[PDB]
């Protein structure tokens, strides 16, 4: 996915 | 531009409900083949759980079954939350998402706190 990580 | 709008903080009391108002833009530009996913998260720092998942439910949390339901119009670009049957466990922070492209997809970082009362 990306952006924020987790 | 892209954003969603809710309240920032909202209260209910145990055992009854709460309906969390919800409405979401993105650029015209806009893509139309995702069929648009939309996607409520609790806690989405820590132990990020799914509320609900229009994709499919199977990834929403045993801790949500059956006790959120989304109540919203992709069409009119509603995401209302609802939440059935409160419980103190439910307060912290729900934090909606949409997906209309694998690239095009957003997050709402502000989220809304929700705490259950008595
Ligand atoms: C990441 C993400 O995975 O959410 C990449 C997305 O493409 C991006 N969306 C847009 C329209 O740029 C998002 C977005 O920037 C954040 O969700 C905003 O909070 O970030």
């Amino acid at each position: 996915g990306h952006t924020w990580g987790h | 531009t892209w954003g969603v709008s809710s309240p920032k903080n909202v209260q209910g009391l145990s055992g009854s409900c709460l309906l969390i108002p919800c409405i979401f833009s993105y650029p015209a530009d806009v893509p139309v083949s995702n069929g648009i996913t939309a996607i409520w998260y609790y806690d989405y720092s820590g132990k990020r759980q799914v509320v609900i998942h229009s994709g499919d439910p199977k990834l929403v949390d045993k801790r949500f079954r059956g006790r959120a339901e989304l109540m919203g119009n992709m069409d009119h670009k509603v995401c209302n939350l609802l939440l059935k049957d409160l419980k103190p466990e439910d307060s912290g922070t729900y934090n909606f998402r949409f997906e209309i492209s694998d690239s095009n997809r957003w997050l709402d970082v502000k989220g809304t706190t929700v705490t259950v009362t008595t």
